[PDB]
């Protein structure tokens, strides 16, 4: 016998699910706002799609 | 003057292969001598 317990989990659970979807429409609209390296060079060259990942270990792999 | 007349006149390529395979991408001998030559240079 909780009812203040069902109470406070209803407002929390309400709460996050309805600022969670405004959370990705803030990042969205503060992104699209806020929108308006020789191995990098070189690939582009060969028009090959590169990853963020590939390029950190070819420059690891000239340092190490 | 004659001998500066006389002067006048494989490992790598694996590792950057290796690498080219993990991320399955098309990997041609142009660029892997490029990116040879890139980490000697």
């Amino acid at each position: 016998t909780r009812e203040e317990e069902w109470l406070d989990k209803r407002t929390k659970s309400q709460e996050k699910v309805y600022f969670d979807q405004e959370d990705r429409k803030a990042m969205k609209r503060l992104l699209e706002k806020l929108n308006t390296l020789e191995v990098e060079n070189i690939l582009k060259r060969y028009h090959i799609n590169y990853t963020q990942a590939l390029i950190d270990e070819l420059v690891d792999w000239k340092t190490g | 003057k004659r001998l500066l007349e006389k002067l006048n006149t494989a490992p790598q390529n694996l590792e950057v292969e290796n690498i080219l395979k993990r991320y399955h991408i098309n990997y041609t001998q142009a660029l892997i001598d490029e990116l040879v030559d890139w980490k000697t240079g």
